[PDB]
C-alpha cells in the first residue's frame, strides 16, 4: 500500500552501513581522474612575509609551468588565527570559523594568481576545481585556488579549532584526483621532533622521512594538520607527501621532481 | 584569560596543545536554540510517496504552531542507483557525493511544492535562513540533508561509498546552530538489532549509548556510524531521537520531547 | 500626456504577432554561430547500463576529439521515471518534474565527464553553454553537458510527462548553433514501427530512414521524444538526424563522418 | 517639460549640459526613507571582540523596534594586513578593494550569526530586501560595508590605498536609497582635531562642515576624505553623526535624532 | 579589557587616511598584471546602427584576433537612454539607473559575441574578467565584456546621471591591468571642439591630440565621459587613449599598432 | 670496476665530466608502472649519481 518505489539496484534496499553488502559493489579500488596533475600547497605563514618570501616563489613557479600542470593551492596563515580570537571571544563554535579562515586562504591565493597572470595563471573557485579542473587545466598550465576544504558552516566537532584546513584539503583533492604528487611548502625546512621556533627550539631534530602512523601516534605540535594523518590512512593513491622550505629556493623545483629535499611521509598506501 | 589565547594564536600551530585546551575554555554560543532539526528519510518515507509524505506534511504544518523546524531531507534509492553505477567505474566518493547532494535537493523540492502554500520555504543556508525562523506564520524550512564535501569527502577505510550523508548532513547542522533536539523520521519505530525487513527476529531498542551500540557490533545500523563518533564529540547536542513517520502523531509527540522511539546518547 | 516614450526601430510600436510586420526585418533565415560543431546526444538507459556499456563509449570518444569539436549532452535514464512516479502520487505537475529529470541528467553527465577528465575534458552547465561555449571549446576538445532544456518550471502543459526532454534540447541547441550535425545515441540500433523490447516486438521492422512527418503522424512509441518531431518541422540548418546504438562499437564513430549506420531522420529543411 | 529631456536624451550626449540641468529638474524619489543606515566599525569595535559587540547587539535587538536598520560592517585590521602584503608587491587598487570585501563579509557573518536568534539576517542585498525591512520582528539588516568597486575601483592620487572603502559603502547605500540618517558607530566620542591615540591633546568636535573640515588641514580623519567630496554631492543626506559604540545608549539616543558624538553637514 | 586585537603589520594601528603614513607601505607605483594586453572599448551608437557598421567591425576584429590578445568591452548606447528617460519620469536616483545601463552594454555584448563565436570568442562576464581573465585568454585569443564598471547602487551623486559609465570603466580596467593599450571606437572621426551632429556643427574644429586637462578645463560635451578625464589624471600605466571612428575600415587596426588615426588624448602619465 | 654493463662505459667518463645531471635511473620497461615511477623520481631501479655537486 505504502511500500518504498525502488529503483532496480544492486545497492536497492540498502542502507549503506552494512559492508558485506557494499563490498561486491563499492570494495574495490578507485581510479585516478587527472594522474597527470602536481599539487602544491602554499601554506600562509608563507603568503605573510610578504615579498620577500613570494617574489623567489613566483619566479620558481613562472619556471615550473612548463614543466608540470599545477594545482596550487593556498593556505590561510595569521589572519585566521585573528578571526579565531574573535570568534572564541564572542563564543562561535568551529563550524562558524572554518570559512572565515578558508576566505583568508583564497585571498591569498587571489594574490598569488594576481602575480602571475602574466603567465595563464588565475583563480578558480572550489566548485571549478571540482566539476572543471580538467578544462581549466587544458587551456593553462596552472591554476590557483583554495586549500581550505569546504567544510565550512558542517565541520566536524570535539575541538573548537576547525581540524580540516588546507593540508587536509589539499591531501583530499590529489588523493581524489589520483594526482601524481602532492607537495607541502613551509617556512621550516621540514618537520621535526619539535617546534623550531617554540621553547624547546634546542631538542627539535629535523625527521628527513617518517610515517604518518608514527606521527598520529605522538602528542607534539606539527606544521601540518593532525587530520592529514588521518586521512592519509585511509588513502588510496598518494604514497608519500613531501614538506619543504619554500623560502629556499629550487627545493620546491626538486620536490616536483621527486628528490629528497625535505621531510617525506609515507601514507597508509601499498606499492604494487 | 583570553591574552594567553591570543599570543599562543599568533605564534604556536593550530596543533599546539596548549593552544587547544585554552580554546575549549572559550565561550559557548548557541545560534538557534530554539530549533529543532529533523531529518526525512527519502527511502524510508519520501520513496513512498503520498501515503507517507501528506501526513507528515500535515503533522508539520501543525507543528511549526509551537516549534522551530529544519527539515532535511534524505536522497533515496536514485542515489543507491547512482552510487552502484559509479562503483561499476570506479569512481571516488567526491563523486558519489556530488551526485547524491543532488537527490536530496530533488527530495528538497517535491517537499517544499507541498509546503509553499503553507509559507514554508526551501533554502540553501538552513542556519542563517533567519527570518523564516522569526515568525510565527512560517517557523520553519526545508533543506537537502547533504553535506558540502562534495569532493573533499573523507573516505572510508574501504570502498567508495561516502560515509558521511544526508544523516550527518543534518545532526551537523544541530550541532553548530546549538539546536536543542535533533529527530530522524524513518520507516521504522527505532533501531533495532538487526534490518527488521531482513530478519524478522530482530529485537527493538528504546534507549542506548553510542559505547553500547558500537559493543553490539552491529553489521546495519538505521544510522550511519560516523553519526556515532561525531555525536560522541559534540558539544550541545548530546542526544538524538529516531522515530517512525509512518506512525501519526510520532514526530508531533517527539517534538515535544516524549519519548516515542529509540534515543541515542552520547554517554 | 502619458503617451509611450518609444525606441525608434524597425520594430517600433509593434506587437510581433502581425508577421507581415516583421517579415521585413525577422522573416530571412539565420546564420550559424557555431557551424564546425557537433553534437552528441548519450540517452540515459546507456549510462544506466553502467561500466559495461559506457567504457568502450568511453574510449570511442577518446578516440573521436581529435577529430571532432564535440558537445556530448547526456539524458537521464531511469531515475527519471522514478521521480516523475513519485511526483504523480503526489499529483505534482509536468513543470514541477521538469527540472527534477534534467538533474539525472546532469548528474549521467558529471559522470561521463569524470571518466574523461584526464582527456581534458568537463562538464559546463548550460548558462557556459549558452555564451561561453566557443572558448570553452578553443581550450579543449570536447565538453559535457545536460540535454533537458530549462523549460523546468515553464514547460509546455496539456501532458503530466514533460514533452520537452533531452533529444528536443539538444537538437534545439544544434540548430541554434548551426551545428554541422546531430547524433542521437540509443541502446537500439535505430527506430522501428513498434517497441522491440515490448510485447509487438515481433511486427517490429527496421526504418533505416524516414521523415519527421511520417512519424509525427504515425500513432505510437518512439526512442525519441515527440517534441523533437514538432521542433524539427521549424527547423533552420539540420537537415538530418542519425539515431544509433552506442552498444555497439564503431557506429559512433561512423556517424559523426556520415555513414547510415542506422535511422536517418530528415527534418523539414529544403538544402541548395 | 520631460519632452525636451527625451528629444536631448536620444540626441546629444550625456556630457552635454543643457542635458544634465534638464535632468537635474526631475523628480526625486526615496526608497527607504524611514530607514537609517549605521557603520560598525571592524578595526574599532568588531576587532575587540565580545565586550563591545554583545552590548550593541543588545541595542540593535532593542532599537529595531522603534527604527529601520541597515547595519554596514567594517573590514578591520585584516584588511589592513592584507593591503600591506599587497603593496609590497605592487598591487594596484583594485585587488585591494576586492580583499578587503572579502575581509568586510566576514565580520557581516560572525555578525548575523549572533542576530539570527532575533531574527536580523544578513544579505548583500540590503535596500531591495523588501521583505525584512518591512516586518516589525525584523525590521533590520546586516550586509557588508565594502562597495563592489572590487576592481574598477577609483584609484587615489598617489598610492594603492582604497580610498572609497566601508564607509563610503554605507554613505552611498544611505544616499541612494534616501535614508534618513546616517551614523558611524567606532571607538571615539567623535571627531578631534588629531587622532587622539597619538596626540593626547586632541580637541573635540561636535559639529562641523565639510568645508571647516578641510580648512583645517587634518592629516587624519575619523573618516575617509572623499566621503566628504561625496556628501558636499548628495541629495538625500546632507548630515552624518560619528558616535562611540563603546559607550551605552549613544546608538538610541542617536537614532532618536539627539546629538551624541560629531555632526558632519555638506552645508 | 576591552582592547583591540591587532594583526601585526605596516598598516596597524592606521585609519589609512594619513598619507604620511601609508606612503612608506603603499606610496609607490604598482605594476601591470596583464602588460600584454590591449582593450577596445567600442561605442553603443556603433553597435545600435546594426549589421552596416557590425559585420565590417565583426571582420576586422576576426582579422585582428592572431595579433592581439583582446578584451572588447562593449558599450550601451540609446537603450540606456530610454531607461533614463524612464527612471527620470519616475524620479529614480542615479544609483538605479546605473545598473539598468550596463545592461544594455552587455546585450551589445553578447550580440557582438554571437557574432565573433566561430571563432573562439565568447563574453565573459564583471567577475571572470577581474579573476579569471588570463585563462580565458590563454585559451583563445579575445573576450568580450561589458564596459560599464559595477558601481551600479554605489554609483557617485551630484548629476542625475550616472558619471562613470563605459568609458571610465575601459580605462580603469586598462590601468589596472596595466595594459598595454586602450582604443575608443566612436561614430565620429574623432573629438571636436563641439558635436558635430548638433547645432554648432559648422564651427566644430576637429583635434587631432589633447591632454585630459585641456578638455576636463573646458566645458562642453563630449563622445566620452568626463570622470574619464579625472580618472586620467590619477593614471599610473595608460599614457594615450586613441579616439577613432569604427565606421571606417582599417583605423581600428592601425590605432591597435600605434598610428594615429584619430584623436589621440595624453594623460597624466610621465613616461621615463 | 670491470666486467659488463648494461650502458656504456664511456658513459660513465661523460658523467664525470657532467654540469647538470646528478643521477640517473636505470628501470625495466617490460615491467609496467616503473617509467611512469622514474619520470616522476621514484627509486624503481638502478641510481647512478654522477660527479655534479648540488648545493
Ligand atoms: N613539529 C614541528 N616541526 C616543524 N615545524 C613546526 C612543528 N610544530 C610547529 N611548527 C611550526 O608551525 C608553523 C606552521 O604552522 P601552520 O602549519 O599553521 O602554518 P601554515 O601551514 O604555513 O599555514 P596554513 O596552516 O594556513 O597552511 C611553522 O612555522 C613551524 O614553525
Ligand atoms: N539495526 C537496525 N535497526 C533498525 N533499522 C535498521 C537497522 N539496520 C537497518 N535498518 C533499516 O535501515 C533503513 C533506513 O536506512 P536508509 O538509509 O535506507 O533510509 P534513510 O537513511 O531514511 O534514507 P536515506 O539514506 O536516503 O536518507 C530502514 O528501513 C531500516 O529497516
Ligand atoms: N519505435 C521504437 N523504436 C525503437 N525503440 C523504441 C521504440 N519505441 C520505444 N522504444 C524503446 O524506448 C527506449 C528508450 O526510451 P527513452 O528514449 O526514454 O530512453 P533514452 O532516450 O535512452 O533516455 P533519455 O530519454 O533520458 O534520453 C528504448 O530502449 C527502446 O527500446
Ligand atoms: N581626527 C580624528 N578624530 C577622531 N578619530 C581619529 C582622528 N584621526 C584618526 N582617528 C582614529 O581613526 C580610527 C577609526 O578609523 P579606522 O578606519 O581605524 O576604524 P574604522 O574605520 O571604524 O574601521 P574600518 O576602517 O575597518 O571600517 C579611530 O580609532 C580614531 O582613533
Ligand atoms: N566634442 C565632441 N566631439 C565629437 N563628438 C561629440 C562631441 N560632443 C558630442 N559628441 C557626440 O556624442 C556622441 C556619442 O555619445 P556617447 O559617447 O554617449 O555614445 P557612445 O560613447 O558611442 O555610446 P556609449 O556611451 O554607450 O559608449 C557621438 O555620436 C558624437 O556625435
Ligand atoms: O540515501 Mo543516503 O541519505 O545518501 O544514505
Ligand atoms: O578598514 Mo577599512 O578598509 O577602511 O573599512
Ligand atoms: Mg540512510
Ligand atoms: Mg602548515
Ligand atoms: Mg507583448
Ligand atoms: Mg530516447
Ligand atoms: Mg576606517
Ligand atoms: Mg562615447
Ligand atoms: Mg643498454
Amino acid at each position: 500500500t505504502n511500500s518504498i518505489k525502488h529503483v532496480i539496484s544492486p545497492l536497492a534496499r540498502q542502507t549503506l552501513q552494512d559492508r558485506d553488502l557494499t563490498r561486491p559493489v563499492a570494495g574495490k579500488r578507485p581510479i585516478r581522474l587527472l594522474p597527470w596533475l602536481q599539487v602544491v600547497k602554499i601554506g600562509g605563514r608563507v603568503m605573510d612575509r610578504g615579498a620577500d618570501a613570494i617574489l623567489p616563489l613566483v619566479e620558481e613557479l613562472r619556471k615550473l609551468l612548463p614543466e608540470h600542470r599545477l594545482l596550487i593551492l593556498t593556505g590561510a596563515g595569521v589572519r585566521a588565527r585573528h578571526v579565531f580570537s574573535v570568534g572564541l571571544d564572542l563564543g562561535l563554535p568551529v563550524g562558524s570559523l572554518a570559512p572565515l579562515a578558508a576566505s583568508e586562504a583564497g585571498q591569498n591565493g587571489h594574490i598569488l594568481a594576481a602575480m602571475l597572470a602574466s603567465e595563464g595563471v588565475s583563480y578558480v573557485e572550489h566548485p571549478t576545481v571540482a566539476d572543471q579542473l580538467a578544462i581549466h587545466l587544458s587551456a593553462t598550465r596552472a591554476v590557483v585556488g583554495s586549500a581550505f576544504p569546504p567544510y565550512h558552516h558542517h565541520e566536524f566537532p570535539g575541538s573548537r579549532i576547525p581540524p580540516h584546513r588546507a593540508d587536509t584539503g589539499a591531501f583530499l583533492l590529489a588523493d581524489a584526483f589520483g594526482a601524481a604528487g602532492l607537495t607541502i611548502v613551509e617556512n621550516v625546512d621540514g618537520i621535526y621532533t619539535a617546534d623550531p621556533n617554540g621553547p624547546d627550539r634546542g631538542q627539535a631534530r629535523f625527521l628527513p622521512e617518517t610515517s604518518a602512523t608514527d606521527l598520529a601516534k605522538s602528542e607534539g605540535p606539527l606544521p601540518v594538520d593532525r587530520a592529514l594523518l588521518d586521512v592519509m590512512a585511509t588513502a588510496r593513491h598518494i604514497e608519500r607527501v613531501q614538506v619543504v622550505n619554500g623560502l629556499v629556493p629550487g627545493r620546491l623545483t626538486a620536490a616536483l621532481r621527486g628528490e629528497h629535499v625535505g621531510t617525506l611521509i609515507r601514507t597508509g598506501v601499498r606499492p604494487a | 584569560s583570553t591574552a594567553e589565547l591570543e599570543e599562543l594564536l599568533m605564534q604556536r600551530s593550530l596543533t599546539d596543545p596548549q593552544l587547544q585546551a585554552a580554546a575549549a575554555a572559550a565561550a559557548d554560543f548557541r545560534i538557534l536554540p530554539d530549533a529543532t532539526v529533523i531529518k526525512i528519510g527519502g527511502q524510508s518515507v519520501i520513496d513512498r510517496g503520498r501515503a507517507a509524505v501528506y501526513p507528515l506534511v500535515d503533522e508539520i504544518v501543525a507543528a511549526r504552531k509551537n516549534h522551530k523546524l529544519l527539515i532535511g531531507t534524505g536522497a533515496g534509492t536514485r542515489a543507491r542507483h547512482l552510487y552502484s553505477i559509479a562503483a561499476g567505474l570506479g569512481l571516488p566518493a567526491g563523486v558519489l557525493a556530488q551526485l547524491g547532494s543532488s537527490v536530496a535537493d530533488q527530495n528538497a523540492a517535491m517537499l517544499g511544492q507541498l509546503l509553499a502554500k503553507h509559507g514554508i520555504p526551501v533554502v540553501g543556508g538552513a542556519g542563517l535562513s533567519a527570518v523564516p525562523l522569526s515568525l510565527a506564520e512560517v517557523n520553519a524550512v526545508v533543506f537537502s540533508g547533504m553535506p558540502p564535501y562534495k569532493l573533499w569527502m573523507r573516505p572510508a577505510a574501504e570502498g567508495v561509498i561516502p560515509p558521511y550523508r544526508t544523516d550527518a548532513g543534518c545532526f551537523l547542522l544541530a550541532e553548530q546552530f546549538g539546536c536543542k533536539q535533533m529527530i530522524f523520521v524513518k520507516d521504522e519505530d527505532g533501531l533495532y538489532t538487526a534490518n527488521p525487513k531482513t530478519s524478522k527476529d530482530a529485537t527493538f531498542i528504546p534507549r542506548i549509548s553510542v559505547d553500547e551500540m558500537k559493543a553490539k557490533g552491529l553489521h546495519d545500523s538505521i544510522l550511519e556510524f560516523p553519526v556515532l563518533d561525531l555525536l560522541q564529540s559534540a558539544q550541545h547536542v548530546r542526544e538524538v531521537q529516531v522515530v517512525n513517520g509512518l506512525v501519526p502523531g510520532n514526530l508531533t509527540r517527539a517534538l515535544a520531547g516524549e519519548h516515542v522511539g529509540t534515543i541515542i546518547t552520547a554517554s
